[PDB]
């Protein structure tokens, strides 16, 4: 019957998992890797990327 | 200065090439205008310049 | 000159550096592309004549 105590832990773990998974989102950019954009692309619009 | 017609592209931020690397390099943050015009009537020798 | 020769240089890695030792300085004039940055850029096929 200890669902109330388990729910809090589940919710916190799932929120952390979603937050740490959000790093792979492209957001419409060329790539999700910073160094790849800086080195393999010129500053003038890499800055806005 | 004086350069060739084809390689005038390298006088601009972020490009690479012979002059861009070894002769004249613009900085990443630039605030200015570039002017280029043909000078075939003045700098051209038949024998060679 | 009237009967020139053609060879297809494909499926290999180029070594354009060796070409500079030829000639006292050179007669290397190069049209349409930067002569000194041919190494990093990549191309489809390279025809050669003589």
């Amino acid at each position: 019957a200890l669902g109330k105590l388990q729910d809090v832990v589940n919710h916190n773990a799932q929120a952390l998992n979603t937050l740490v998974k959000q790093l792979s989102s492209k957001f419409g950019a060329i790539s999700s890797v910073l160094n790849d954009i800086f080195s393999r692309l010129d500053p003038p619009e890499a800055e806005v990327q | 200065f004086v350069i060739r017609g084809d390689e005038v592209r390298q006088i601009a931020p972020g490009q690479t090439g012979n002059i861009a690397d070894y002769n004249y390099k613009l900085p990443d943050d630039f605030t200015g205008c570039v002017i280029a015009w043909n000078s075939n009537k003045l700098d051209s020798k038949v024998s060679g310049n | 000159v009237y009967a020139w020769n053609r060879k297809r240089i494909s499926n290999c890695v180029a070594d354009y550096s060796v070409l500079y030792n030829l000639a006292p300085f050179f007669t290397f004039k190069c049209y349409g592309v930067s002569p000194t940055k041919l190494n990093d850029l990549c191309f489809t096929n390279v025809y050669a004549d003589s």
